[PDB]
């Protein structure tokens, strides 16, 4: 019943080293083998690690396995780092048999130029009115690292409700995008002034306004 | 050469059962352990279990025992994942892969198969024209209220891609989906350059060519 705890997140610049530990709550780790596991997103994973100090072939050297039985724990250590080393690394060992995988842990790249987000606010369509529907559409581009809040205000009063926003994606470029709607019936657009998307990023804000 | 293919992804209603397959190729199919994995939208790896062809051999993690069945049908190199009764909770991404090479370790992956489980309904999209600083304006059109996913959106038949953007979709409370597509093009070409996003929804045989122009 162990489970395996790793850190959330780690960073580092490239070049230099990283390490990301993997401590189990139950029994000495020296017990069983443990492996890691390199997994990009949008792709399977890969064994980069196994039998705790092992490396497949394919896999830079520049990755290593360790155990350190003292504190109970195993460890990941990339040297020399680079960009594609970004990705997400589960430890995994084994409990009489069945598997055990650790929580996983974000690997940070640093040395990426900090960005603010480019926002682009759609009025509705004059068509999508004739359905007797109404959606706002806020655009959120270009931005780094990857957070954002999105505040919706009718003239000047904070709205909550008809509010759908995503998650960040990284884009092509390696910057983050973003996008929220408000849900509003035709009479609340003619209603109000004006609407506004408010888009804070690292403490500052940038806001886009539009009127019926 | 070694190889692990998996069955296409897959969108089903709560209820429905299911059975996913990873098909093995280029190896004696009975001697090596399969494992199979769950990678839920945006979390970590979890173990569901394991099998050894060769004599059905096979393992579950407790989190995942009764609650699904695996198995393996040696006379075509196929394990299999099924469900009797779908939740909307076993949406997530399912891995299978090879326990191999003397300590063995998951030597090949499977290419994963996603499953989408969804009370929602399938429908097609209503797409709403986005009309339009410098010498440089921003167009689009808002695909709404659609499902399942995939859409796919192109402007003019494939003809401009460049300053194009796409955004994920979201997830309502509905269970629909909507996104947004807006390209970016040099203002003098406004009026003089047609501009049509060409929206296909495969689930729904639907396809939609909304122009758009200036207010």
């Amino acid at each position: 019943n162990f489970m395996l705890t790793q850190p959330h997140s780690v960073s580092e610049s490239p070049g230099k080293t990283v390490t990301i530990s993997c401590t189990r709550s139950s029994g000495s780790v020296a017990s069983d083998y443990v492996q890691w596991y390199q997994q990009r997103p949008g792709s399977a994973p890969t064994t980069v690690v196994y039998e705790d100090n092992q490396r497949p072939s394919g896999v830079p050297d520049r990755f290593s396995g360790s155990i350190d039985s003292s504190s109970n724990s195993a460890s990941l250590t990339i040297s020399g780092l680079k960009t594609e080393d970004e990705a997400d690394y589960y430890c995994q060992s084994y409990d009489n048999s069945s598997w055990v995988f650790g929580g996983g842990t974000k690997l940070t790249v640093l040395g990426q130029p900090k960005a603010a987000p480019s926002v682009t606010l759609f009025p509705p369509s004059s068509e999508e009115l004739q359905a007797n529907k109404a959606t706002l559409v806020c655009l959120i581009s270009d931005f780094y690292p990857g957070a954002v809040t999105v505040a919706w205000k009718a003239d000047s009063s904070p709205v909550k409700a008809g509010v759908e926003t995503t998650t960040p994606s990284k884009q092509s470029n390696n910057k983050y995008a973003a996008s929220s709607y408000l849900s509003l019936t035709p009479e609340q657009w003619k209603s109000h002034r004006s609407y506004s998307c408010q888009v804070t990023h690292e403490g500052s804000t940038v806001e886009k306004t539009v009127a019926p | 050469e070694v190889q692990l293919v998996q069955s296409g992804a897959e969108v089903k209603k709560p209820g429905e059962s299911l059975k996913i397959s990873c098909k093995g190729s280029g190896y004696r199919f009975t001697s090596y352990w399969i494992v199979w994995v769950r990678q839920m939208p945006g979390k970590g790896l979890e173990w569901m279990g394991i099998i050894y062809p060769g004599d059905f051999d096979t393992k579950y993690s407790p989190s995942f025992q009764g609650q699904v069945t695996i198995s393996a049908d040696k006379s075509i190199s196929t394990a299999y994942l099924q469900w009797s009764s779908l939740k909307a909770s076993d949406t997530a991404m399912y891995y299978c892969a090879r326990l191999g090479g003397g300590y063995y370790y998951l030597d090949y992956w499977g290419q994963g198969t996603l499953v989408t489980v969804s009370s929602a309904s399938t429908k097609g999209p209503s797409v709403f024209p986005l009309a339009p600083s410098g010498g440089t304006a921003a167009l689009g059109c808002l695909v709404k209220d659609y499902f399942p996913e995939p859409v796919t959106v192109s402007w003019n038949s494939g003809a401009l891609t460049s300053g194009v953007h796409t955004f994920p979709a979201v997830l309502q409370s509905s269970g629909l989906y909507s996104l947004s597509s807006v390209v970016t093009v040099p203002s003098s070409s406004l009026g003089t350059q047609t501009y049509i996003c060409n929206v296909n929804h495969k689930p729904s045989n639907t396809k939609v060519d909304k122009r758009v122009e200036p207010k």
